[PDB]
């Protein structure tokens, strides 16, 4: 029901160790979000999915198909 | 060095202007929605400093980490890829870049949405799919490539042919491994490289400790203290002393207020500048000339600083 | 040709979903209609501002009143109401500076990724850049940015150089990869691989200098109708 | 590298130019063929 973040303090929101993309801002890596029963939980946002790149000195990886994207700016 | 956000700044004019004294704060009501369009215009000013850091390091659609064995062909990354011996794993060069760059009157300054932790997450991912990846990362998924095979298609980018490299590759891994040391040279004996950064520290504070001294300023009343007014007038005199106060410190606000939207248009030009560089000279191999730096384009390596990017190109 | 075409067809079927399930979409031009709107509601809020006199309608002055005193009362509904179109026009000012970025931004994805094509890095949308095709909106453009995207990835071992009689040969164009038996040539953004030959490959020197350069034959055209 | 008619292209005839010289261009065919 409290949370000490760095942005301020953070009272309603419950405190998530899971990590999601930002749905509302609160500022120095918070955000919060409505989920599932339901309560505004507050988290550490997630940059991204964790990737290594499979390197090495004699490794390549070539396409063997492709995809035509249309995307709308 | 280019700068991408200025510091957040949420500014209480109703604080400002009156504090405290609620005679004040019914004469400031007649000036209609002032007070919230100033906090509107802040607002839009602050929201975008998130999104013009997002616009630069967000490129990265996930966080690439590079491999536990460093073969790169003899190029050697160390200096700009994370260093695990810190709290937070900044490169060594963004340890020098972060060096070199250095209240009661309802000024505030709100925090970054990103923290610089996750800014050098960013320019760790951006960095380990550049090393591992080539522009590929950048186009759809990364695919991997050996670094001297993807610095000989650099090679063939400007029109160098790719024996070149591989028939010099000792003596082309020993020129950069030799120019990322004169950067932390640089870096470590001469600050006024950062100054473009620096610069929007300073007129970003410049810019508050002039709106706090425009406190002590009369406007024309028998004092700038507002409970001197309030204690030796009464109110059909004193409400005239206060509307100089609310006029020159209403006036003080709209000065600051538009001050930090033509900045915030300078920062927000130099972040989707910055931007553009993270897309054509880091995710790609720009032909522009000069557009990533004065020579023919191989590669850049971004590096994150206090309220700014830094392009190693 | 028939699958690229259907992969087309299919993406501009999905611009047609997006934008009719989406309204939000349209954002960036949504929110330039709705700053213009509320910048004027505040200019207009504003005169029901008293700004100090005895009433935010000049007409209630100019009846109760006579010139002496109308003319001290009026003063500050004209101070006050010219701040507020001074505040208006400044904000219009900056506003008018975004818009015209917008605009030359605009202007500059219509030459270069719609009378072009476009080399530069994620101009043209993600993905190496095809073509774009304008579509016009209310008051702004949207480009539908065609682009290939390199989709199915497979792991080779690869080599910088392959070394035939003493001669180190490089590609002239891609880069040689092997299925773990055999080498191959193969475009850089696409897997078909050919035959390493005289003719898809250069020499440059000989098998001393490159690191990691792999030996394998090197097929001549020339030779088997030279000689047979 | 040696000038070859692996390197260089034709067209036209030595009358057009404006700056040309004259150089023997080897043909990798020729002493092939004739060995």
């Amino acid at each position: 029901n409290v949370f000490q973040t760095r942005a301020g303090c953070l009272i309603g929101a419950e405190h998530v160790n899971n990590s999601y993309e930002c749905d509302i801002p609160i500022g120095a890596g918070i955000c919060a979000s409505y989920q599932t029963s339901q309560s505004i939980i507050a988290y550490t946002m997630s940059l991204g999915a964790e990737n290594s790149v499979a390197y090495s000195n004699n490794s390549i990886a070539i396409p063997t198909n492709f995809t035509i994207s249309v995307t709308t700016e | 060095i280019l700068p991408v956000s200025m510091t957040k700044t949420s500014v209480d004019c109703t604080m400002y202007i009156c504090g405290d004294s609620t005679e004040c704060s019914n004469l400031l009501l007649q000036y209609g929605s002032f007070c919230t369009q100033l906090n509107r215009a802040l607002t839009g000013i602050a929201v975008e400093q998130d999104k013009n850091t997002q616009e630069v390091f967000a490129q990265v659609k996930q966080i690439y980490k590079t491999p536990p064995i460093k073969d790169f062909g003899g190029f050697n990354f160390s200096q700009i890829l994370p260093d695990p011996s810190k709290p937070s794993k900044r490169s060594f060069i963004e340890d020098l870049l972060f060096n070199k760059v250095t209240k009661f009157n309802g000024l505030t300054v709100l925090p970054p949405l990103l923290t610089d932790e996750m800014i050098a997450q960013y320019t760790s991912a951006l960095l380990a799919g550049t090393i591992t990846s080539g522009w590929t990362f950048g186009a759809g998924a990364a695919l991997q490539i050996p670094f001297a095979m993807q610095m000989a298609y650099r090679f063939n980018g400007i029109g160098v042919t790719q024996n070149v490299l591989y028939e010099n590759q000792k003596l082309i891994a020993n020129q950069f491994n030799s120019a990322i040391g004169k950067i932390q040279d640089s870096l470590s004996s001469t600050a006024s490289a950062l100054g473009k950064l620096q610069d929007v520290v300073n007129q970003n504070a410049q810019a508050l400790n002039t709106l706090v001294k425009q406190l002590s300023s009369n406007f024309g009343a028998i004092s700038s203290v507002l409970n001197d007014i309030l204690s030796r007038l009464c109110p059909p005199e004193a409400e005239v002393q206060i509307d100089r106060l609310i006029t020159g410190r209403l006036q003080s606000l709209q000065t600051y207020v538009t001050q930090q939207l033509i900045r915030a248009a300078e920062i927000r030009a130099s972040a989707n500048l910055a931007a553009t560089k993270m897309s054509e000279c880091v995710l790609g191999q720009s032909k522009r000339v000069d557009f990533c730096g004065k020579g023919y384009h191989l590669m850049s390596f971004p590096q994150s600083a206090p309220h700014g990017v830094v392009f190693l190109h | 040709q028939k699958l690229i075409a259907n992969q087309f067809n299919s993406a501009i079927g999905k611009i047609q979903d997006s934008l009719s399930s989406t309204a939000s979409a349209l954002g960036k031009l949504q929110d330039v209609v709705n700053q213009n709107a509320q910048a004027l509601n505040t200019l207009v809020k504003q005169l029901s501002s008293n700004f100090g006199a005895i009433s935010s309608v000049l007409n209630d002055i100019l009846s109760r009143l006579c010139p002496p005193e109308a003319e001290v009362q009026i003063d500050r509904l004209i101070t006050g109401r010219l701040q507020s179109l001074q505040t208006y026009v400044t904000q219009q000012l900056i506003r008018a500076a975004e818009i015209r970025a917008s605009a030359n931004l605009a202007a500059t994805k219509m030459s270069e990724c719609v009378l072009g094509q476009s080399k530069r890095v994620d101009f043209c949308g993600k993905g190496y850049h095809l073509m774009s095709f304008p579509q016009s909106a209310p008051h702004g453009v949207v480009f539908l940015h065609v682009t290939y995207v390199p989709a199915q990835e497979k792991n080779f071992t690869t080599a910088p150089a392959i070394c035939h009689d003493g001669k180190a040969h490089f590609p002239r164009e891609g880069v040689f990869v092997s299925n773990g038996t055999h080498w191959f040539v193969t475009q850089r953004n696409f897997y078909e691989p050919q035959i390493i030959t005289t003719d898809n490959t250069f020499v440059s020197g000989n098998c001393d200098v490159v690191i990691g350069i792999v030996n394998n034959t090197v097929y001549d055209p020339l030779q088997p109708e030279l000689d047979s």
